[PDB]
């Protein structure tokens, strides 16, 4: 459950991110796909490569996504909505692969913000995240 | 993987009383039943609908059967898994794209047919050295992943 | 989240088991202690040999919860509630180890049950054990 | 484990520049912060109740320090993690009841503490070089249990 405090430290986080969101996005997909080649299996229709638009685009669509979580932080599940049947009914991304890119995302969060990465906003980013990722596999049965 | 003598006699033993064909399907099926996402390779297959329509699919029992026969072939060479399920680890990760995920599920869902299908001779024992087969394959089929 | 489909599975496997609960139970952590041994890092403190009274005792007390909460499946959180504390602020178990617990309690049930243990009843008894794991859980952070 | 040319000389210069004693202090201190359940092996250090009492802790201090200078150790023999390790698998098992799985956490936040130490010279590729590594190390540790 995501406490009051931890709802003020995502915010405050996710409001440094700004604009910059689509590009941290990009990145922590860039992570993940090389340090978890797994992941890939599921993207055998993109170009992979660094600096590929492909990537880039869906790098800005899943932080749009995330923005939009923090704004309904309180009402999760019915912001998802689509994208949690989405996933479940089409796409069918095995649960294990939420945590890789929730992982991602941390380190392209820690690399950005020096001063704003305490263990304390740690701590609720990592809890965020994994509410995001149960609320986007919900629906797999 | 690491066996000791028994536990090979073990595994070996049990499977010498399966019917490769009957429990191909059967695990096959029930993969696809209770993780559902594990359906979205088999879109050709047809009706994956219900229960009964997934365990009556003999796209999916023929698939079965192509799976489980060579787990069977591997059983042989439980020394060199690695080197048996190369080429195939290849196929797996290049052409069909399927996460190794897959493999571990596959693995727990044949343990529990072992078990419904031999009732009290799927020992404790018994199951540890089988967990420790399946690991092994799910590992070895995940090693040319890239 | 669990059907009304899967509540009425569950009901109808673990009514089968019915007197049986306490010695599945036992078997079930048999089961784990053997085919998964790091599980055992948590019972130092027990004589894990096989028919060991800590052994038998405890496994009849994780079936008679398991029973509670088929009892009041409609309301598993709140019958849980004393459960959830104690493994969230004093056992301290890793979240990892309620999977290996439930595959061994699914690998017992099939192999006591033939009749019942359907491809249907074992995938709501499956997404049972991840609902109770999902409770025991609810409180770590 | 197996590292591309590339990929040891990113671990190997990027070592170079930390500073053992405040980087393992950061990664301990975190661990107890992010995941609280593995305060379960430190009821002697006292006062881990809140994030400030947890950081500032010299027993959090001085043991992450312990840990990672262990760690250091490693990376001087990437070839062999099994066998530099054992000793310390043993007594992490035999006498301390670590799960392994604890290894693996430790990992991930040992990487988060370096991105954020670093910033943009901890790039993708440096990454998943240190992935690799981490991931080695935490099988190492889990070895010797039985
Ligand atoms: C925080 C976690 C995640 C979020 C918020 C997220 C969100 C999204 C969004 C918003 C879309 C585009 C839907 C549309 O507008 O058409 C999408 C598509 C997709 N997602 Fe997820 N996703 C997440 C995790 C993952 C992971 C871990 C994987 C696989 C490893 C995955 C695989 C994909 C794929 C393959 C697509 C479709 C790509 C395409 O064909 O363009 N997702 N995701
Ligand atoms: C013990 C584990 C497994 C083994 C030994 C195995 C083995 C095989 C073999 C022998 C084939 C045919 C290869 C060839 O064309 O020469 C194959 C193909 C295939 N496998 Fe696997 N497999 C395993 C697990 C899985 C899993 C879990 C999935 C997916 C959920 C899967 C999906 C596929 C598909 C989609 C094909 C292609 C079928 C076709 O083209 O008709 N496999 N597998
Ligand atoms: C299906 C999930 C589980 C259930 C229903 C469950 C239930 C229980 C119950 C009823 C007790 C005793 C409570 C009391 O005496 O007040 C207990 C204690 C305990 N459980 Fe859990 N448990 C589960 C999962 C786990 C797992 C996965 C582990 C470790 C791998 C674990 C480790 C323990 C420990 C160490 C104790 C205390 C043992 C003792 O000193 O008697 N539990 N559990
Ligand atoms: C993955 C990297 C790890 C390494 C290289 C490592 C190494 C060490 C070393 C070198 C010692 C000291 C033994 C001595 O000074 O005689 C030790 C002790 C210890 N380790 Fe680990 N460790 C690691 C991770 C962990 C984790 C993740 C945990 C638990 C969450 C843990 C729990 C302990 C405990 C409880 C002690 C004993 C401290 C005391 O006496 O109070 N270690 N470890």
């Amino acid at each position: 459950v995501l406490s009051p405090a931890d709802k003020t430290n995502v915010k405050a986080a996710w409001g440094k991110v700004g604009a910059h969101a689509g590009e941290y996005g990009a990145e922590a997909l860039e992570r993940m796909f090389l340090s978890f080649p797994t992941t890939k299996t599921y993207f055998p229709h993109f170009d992979l490569s660094h600096g590929s638009a492909q990537v880039k685009g869906h790098g800005k669509k899943v932080a749009d996504a995330l923005t939009n979580a923090v704004a309904h932080v309180d009402d999760m599940p019915n912001a998802l909505s689509a994208l949690s049947d989405l996933h479940a009914h089409k796409l069918r991304v095995d649960p294990v692969n939420f945590k890789l890119l929730s992982h991602c995302l941390l380190v392209t969060l820690a690399a950005h913000l020096p001063a704003e990465f305490t263990p304390a906003v740690h701590a609720s980013l990592d809890k965020f995240l994994a509410s995001v990722s149960t609320v986007l596999t919900s629906k797999y049965r | 993987v690491h066996l000791t003598p028994e536990e090979k006699s073990a595994v070996t033993a049990l499977w010498g009383k399966v019917n490769v064909d009957e429990v191909g399907g059967e695990a096959l099926g029930r993969l696809l039943v209770v993780y559902p996402w594990t359906q979205r390779f088999f879109e050709s297959f047809g009706d994956l609908s219900t229960p009964d329509a997934v365990m009556g699919n003999p796209k999916v029992k023929a698939h079965g059967k192509k799976t489980l026969g060579a787990f069977s072939d591997g059983l042989a060479h439980l020394d060199n898994l690695k080197g048996t399920f190369a080429t195939l680890s290849e196929l797996h990760c290049d052409k069909l794209h399927v996460d190794p995920e897959n493999f571990r599920l596959l693995g727990n869902v044949l343990v529990c047919v072992l078990a419904h299908h031999f009732g009290k001779e799927f020992t404790p024992p018994v199951q540890a050295a089988y967990q420790k087969v399946v690991a092994g394959v799910a590992n070895a089929l995940a090693h040319k992943y890239h």
